[PDB]
């Protein structure tokens, strides 16, 4: 509501159980989002006392809020635009909460903590680690994938193709070669059921 | 009485009987996550088994409906989204080697 | 079901004295003052339409501008009152039953017979039939006339009615006289008393009355056989606006009544 | 109903437009066009009802209200409804301003000497002035004087 996003329905947060759940009943912890349809929506995680807990709070609300946005729009309209646009605006949700100014104004952080020029060189150095060194490995992840997928390159080519162009492309030689009958790029987990990295 | 109409209503109950059958596969699926039980694993089996054949019927009967003779977009992208092949040309055999 | 229904008879006296009703709910003592409104003549010529009664009787009877109604009659065999402008389920129309538990009143559109009839009893009841009932209205009270079998070795009394329809807010005024004259109309002096208004707001032109006899005991072995053509005596008379004078009592009556336009005296 | 209530039906799509209180009952199978229904058919038959749903986990523009909507009329005819009126206590004896019915008056109140009759509301003297009333609650007879 300081962004300007209005307040919802006062029945949703009794509806979502949000510390753990125990051994009385069997339930997952990931933290994951519900848009059950018509005016429904629930939350589920064990909640803990980390910063991460607040990021993917912010993360699972941002997602939420994007659901009952297009609330309006029939069902067969009732998503984003693509399939990466929801998952990129729960991001920017998440990152945009880790902002100290935000926590002193609401008492997160204390008004003694000062931010320097080298501390915020360590947060962006980090912040590159995790979102622009993905980058290149999800782009050649996904040029192989096209060229597979596509059904151009030989499949008996694949000696060294993956691992002479993850030695130029992104800079990372493997230590061990492996013969025709490996597909490690193919063995990760989302080639393995079929998940797209575009 | 165009296409155009019939096109709309179809989409309309769609859009319901599609949501009543999502809100329930949600619903069990929301609360098996909550509870894990082998009785709700057999609700929302059989709730997106029907869900799928349900859309399927909605697919076949979609492709009745000429997708050139819509003017607005939404109901363009929603027919198209509709119309989808899926399985237009596919041995069952074929079919259960993918799977 | 319905009846035979090919039956009229006719007659003719006239009507000495009769049909003075209050104006309205105001109250004097000893003053003799004037109105002038409706009222029945004095000395006017009635038609006595039908004379006596285990008779059928069929006729149409009009309506103009009131109507005063008088009948002598032992246990009660006049049962129904039916006005109405068109009677045959096309507009509203009044409906008055005086069965000994409770008189009824309802106001609407009804299909009954052109010439309709309620009995045949005992052991059941032979109740209402023969009708539409595609309309709503109410009304009940306590039945208008008194008990029933009020009959000694000389004559008891007689009833009278008079009905006014002004402005949607039908009123009748009723009497039961006490009289051991055994001929016709009694040579005396009475007034007519106001017991209910009902707003309602029809047009009537025409109204008849009805019989609530058995005909038989068992339904259809016996029936109607060789008893028709007649009514009873329930004498009607009509309605025009003259001038009246009355005489106020020290309790508040009306004792005396002259005509406005009857004698040059 | 906690698994849905269904029996709440509406009808989606009507033979032609609205008149002001029109009412359709019947559960034809709304043929929209380009084919006939004839008794049931798939793509061009159409049944235009539609039921609720009605879970009580549905949301706020979900979930059923109930709805009471009233009209009234007016007409060239006698009103034969209105609204209720409270009235004050009576008092005798002093020259007051009242209105025991739909008349109104002013004066001086005192017990009754003349018996009525029941079908009777006004007392009046030779010279239209009114100066006995009965009470409308209570059944006694009250004589004004100015």
């Amino acid at each position: 509501v300081s962004v300007g996003l209005p307040n919802m329905t006062q029945g949703f947060w009794e509806n979502s159980m949000l510390t753990d759940p125990g051994n009385v009943q069997k339930a997952v912890c990931h933290p994951t989002a519900w848009d059950l349809g018509k005016g429904d929506f629930r939350i589920l995680m064990c909640t803990k006392v980390t910063m991460d807990d607040f990021l993917t709070a912010h993360h699972e609300m941002g997602h939420i809020q994007y659901d009952m946005a297009y609330a309006a729009q029939p069902f067969l309209l009732r998503n984003g635009a693509n399939e990466g646009f929801h998952e990129a605006v729960g991001e920017i949700m998440s990152l945009s909460a880790a902002t100290p100014k935000h926590l002193k104004s609401i008492g997160l952080l204390s008004p003694d903590f000062q931010e320097d020029n080298e501390t915020e060189i360590n947060f962006l150095l980090k912040q590159a680690l995790t979102i622009v060194g993905t980058l290149p490995f999800t782009y050649m992840l996904e040029k192989w994938r096209w060229m597979v997928f596509k059904g151009e390159i030989p499949k008996d080519q694949w000696m060294k193709k993956w691992w002479e162009m993850k030695r130029e492309i992104v800079g990372v030689v493997e230590p061990v070669p492996h013969d025709e009958t490996y597909c490690d790029p193919a063995s990760l987990f989302h080639v393995s059921n079929d998940y797209s990295f575009i | 009485s165009t296409i155009e109409e019939q096109a709309k209503t179809f989409l309309d109950k769609f859009n319901h009987e599609a949501e009543d059958l999502f809100y329930q596969s949600s619903l069990a699926s929301w609360n098996y996550n909550t509870n894990i039980t082998e009785e709700n694993v057999q609700n929302m089996n059989n709730a997106g088994d029907k869900w799928s054949a349900f859309l399927k019927e909605q697919s076949t009967l979609a492709q009745m409906y000429p997708l050139q003779e819509i003017q607005n977009l939404t109901v363009k992208l929603q027919l198209q989204a509709l119309q989808q092949n899926g399985s237009s040309v596919l041995s069952e055999d074929k079919s259960k080697r993918l799977n | 079901q319905c009846v035979n229904l090919i039956t009229r008879t006719q007659s003719y006296t006239n009507s000495f004295t009769r049909g003075v009703y209050y104006p309205d709910k105001v109250f004097r003592s000893s003053v003799l003052h004037s109105t002038q409104d409706l009222f029945l003549p004095f000395f006017s010529n009635v038609t006595w339409f039908h004379a006596i009664h285990k008779r059928f009787d069929n006729p149409a009877l009009p309506f103009n501008d009131g109507v005063y109604f008088a009948s002598t009659e032992k246990s009660n065999i006049i049962r129904g009152w039916i006005f109405g402008t068109t009677l045959d389920s096309k507009t509203q129309s009044l409906l008055i039953v005086n069965n000994a538990t409770n008189v009824v009143i309802k106001v609407c559109e009804f299909q009954f017979c052109n010439d309709p009839f309620l009995d045949v009893w005992m052991e059941s009841e032979f109740r209402v039939y023969s009708s539409a009932n595609n309309c709503t209205f109410e009304y009940v009270s306590q039945p208008f006339l008194m008990d029933l079998e009020g009959k000694e070795g000389n004559f008891k009394n007689l009833r009278e009615f008079v009905f006014k329809n002004i402005d949607g807010y039908f009123k009748i005024y009723s009497k039961h006289t006490p009289i051991n004259l055994e001929r016709d109309l009694p040579q005396g002096f009475s007034a007519l008393e106001p017991l209910v208004d009902l707003p309602i707001g029809i047009n009537i032109t025409r109204f008849q009355t009805l019989l609530a006899l058995h005909r038989s005991y068992l339904t259809p072995v016996d029936s109607s056989s060789g008893w028709t053509a007649g009514a009873a005596a329930y004498y009607v008379g009509y309605l025009q606006p003259r001038t009246f004078l009355l005489k106020y009592n020290e309790n508040g009556t009306i004792t005396d009544a002259v005509d406005c336009a009857l004698d040059p005296l | 109903k906690p698994s849905g209530n269904y029996n709440y039906l509406y009808r989606l799509l009507r033979k032609s437009k609205l008149k002001p209180f029109e009412r359709d009952i019947s559960t034809e199978i709304y043929q929209a066009g380009n084919k006939p229904c004839n008794g049931v058919a798939g793509p061009n038959c159409y049944s235009p009802l539609q039921s609720y749903g009605f879970r009580p986990t549905y949301g706020v523009g979900h979930q059923p209200y109930r709805v009471v909507v009233l009209s009234f009329e007016l007409l060239h005819a006698p009103a034969t409804v209105c609204g209720p009126k409270k009235s004050t206590n009576l008092v005798k004896n002093k020259c007051v301003n009242f209105n025991f019915n739909g008349l109104t008056g002013t004066g001086v109140l005192t017990e009754s000497n003349k018996k009525f009759l029941p079908f009777q509301q006004f007392g009046r003297d030779i010279a239209d002035t009114t100066d006995a009333v009965r009470d409308p609650q209570t059944l006694e007879i009250l004589d004004i004087t100015p």
